């Protein structure tokens, strides 16, 4: 459900009746990267950690 | 017959287990007078419990049916079925079915009437003078 | 004097039916599925192209599908547990004037 | 002497006949339907092709088909009210000969 | 009193069942198949479209099905050693009521 | 006391049977065919679907077929000259429990 419309939305490939006659439904296509390279690699340690 | 057979035939006969009452008081009431003195005592006992037996077999069950709800006051036999699509054949009783009686009673339906005559054609010759 | 549905009482089996009632969405947009209902009920199970084998890449795995001509009433999507599996109903045939239906039967477990 | 039709008889139901006129447009380019009248009949319904399911991404849904061969005028595009729910009318085969139709009715309700 | 199975008694011949149980895979991700169990059994076959020829650009070779109604259980990947050759079975139709099954059989050796 | 192959014996004609063991090929990857044994033999052939007329814009040229049911043994892959013409086995369905089989012809000459 929405914020901006006042409807109801639903996750794409469920297994529920159908909810209402006005309603929405979202899936994912795809994703992926979109740079070839990097932008910067963030190191942190650990908290309490040992490595021997 | 001194004692009327009571709630023996549950033991002789184990498919009878529903019902009691329409047993010893409905049903063996209508038998014990067919057994007479005149027979053997290893008779008198079994042929009424088989007797008994087969008037109740005759209705659906011991009182009138068993635990389902599907009597049929004509004992219409079921000559085929098939269940791939449901489908049934019965057969024709109207006076008398097939090699069987219009005018007398028909103990050779079941096996229990069976024994019954076995035992009555032996014990009781049919012979008069009046 | 009518009686159709005994011929279904001459093959018969103890299968649990599984009766459903729906559900709802949560309001991120996810589903939840509950109101199961069982019951031991008595079918007449026939294997009307069961047990088909497929050999795909990911391995092997099987396709199983049954009929019921069952006298209870079943609807469109419940579940019957037979065999050990649980089988979702495709579609039924219900024949009111009777007390049967004919249901076509697929295993679930992939 | 002759009678068909009779067999209808045996086995029959009341369901609600809807028959239907049409209208016309709105200067603005709508559609507007009405003219709908009712009458209780008797038709002889069998399930040839009932409830298959569906489970399409939006969700679950059924698909609900029927025949009729009732008695009465039905044409084409009428509704009959059946088991609560209504069917619309996908083809007739008229047989004037006689009095019978027969009728495909599939569910109207999404 | 019943005998179905009694009718595939009439014809028969000893082929060898191969009961199969699965395996598991190396760490490297290759599949290793073993655990066969070897049976004389007797069944019913029958060349339900058996030895069709293809002559392929890469050469001739036959393809080969049959049926089986065996009285013996058997899963839906087995094998069965007929004729001096292997068949793996396609699907099978077992009627659990009865003792018998229905298989379909292809020819292995390529 | 069985005889059923007696039946094939009503109708029947004189065509030879042309047995083939395969070759090997040459070190340049050329095929050599050979190794044919003749054998006069009766069948019972029948026309099932021939002399198809094709009109291609190359010419005309006909669509032979045939069947046969024979009471030797004859493999996938033979030749069976009947009527002055070569004809090529397609598919043979044997049915060893008894002698014969049932062959599909295809005329070899274009």
């Amino acid at each position: 459900m929405r914020r901006i419309t006042g409807i109801t939305v639903i996750k794409d490939h469920q297994s529920e009746d159908r909810p209402a006659l006005p309603y929405g439904v979202v899936e994912l296509a795809n994703f992926r990267d979109l740079h070839q390279q990097v932008r910067t690699i963030h190191y942190e340690d650990i908290e309490d950690s040992d490595n021997g | 017959n001194p004692i009327p057979a009571a709630s023996d035939l549950k033991t002789r006969y184990p498919e009878f287990t529903g019902v009691s009452d329409a047993v010893v008081n409905a049903i063996i009431a209508e038998v014990n007078g067919m057994v007479d003195d005149g027979w053997e005592v290893s008779d008198q006992k079994p042929a009424v419990l088989a007797l008994a037996a087969h008037m109740l077999s005759r209705e659906g069950y011991p009182g009138r049916a068993t635990n389902p709800n599907s009597f049929d006051p004509t004992n219409r036999p079921i000559l085929s079925r098939k269940v791939g699509d449901v489908s049934t054949t019965f057969g024709r009783t109207d006076g008398g079915a097939a090699e069987g009686g219009a005018n007398s009673y028909n103990y050779s339906s079941t096996v229990y009437g069976q024994t019954f005559l076995r035992l009555l054609r032996l014990n009781a010759p049919a012979v008069g003078l009046v | 004097m009518i009686d159709v549905a005994i011929a279904i009482d001459a093959e018969s089996v103890e299968v649990t039916w599984r009766n459903r009632s729906g559900g709802s969405y949560d309001s991120r947009g996810n589903a939840t599925g509950a109101s199961w209902a069982d019951t031991q009920i008595r079918a007449a199970i026939q294997p009307v192209s069961g047990r088909e084998l497929q050999d795909l890449p990911e391995g092997v795995r099987s396709k199983v599908t049954l009929v019921a001509w069952t006298r209870s009433e079943v609807a469109e999507n419940d579940q019957i547990i037979y065999l050990g599996d649980a089988y979702r109903v495709y579609a039924a045939r219900p024949r009111p004037m009777d007390g049967f239906t004919r249901i076509a039967l697929g295993k679930v477990s992939p």
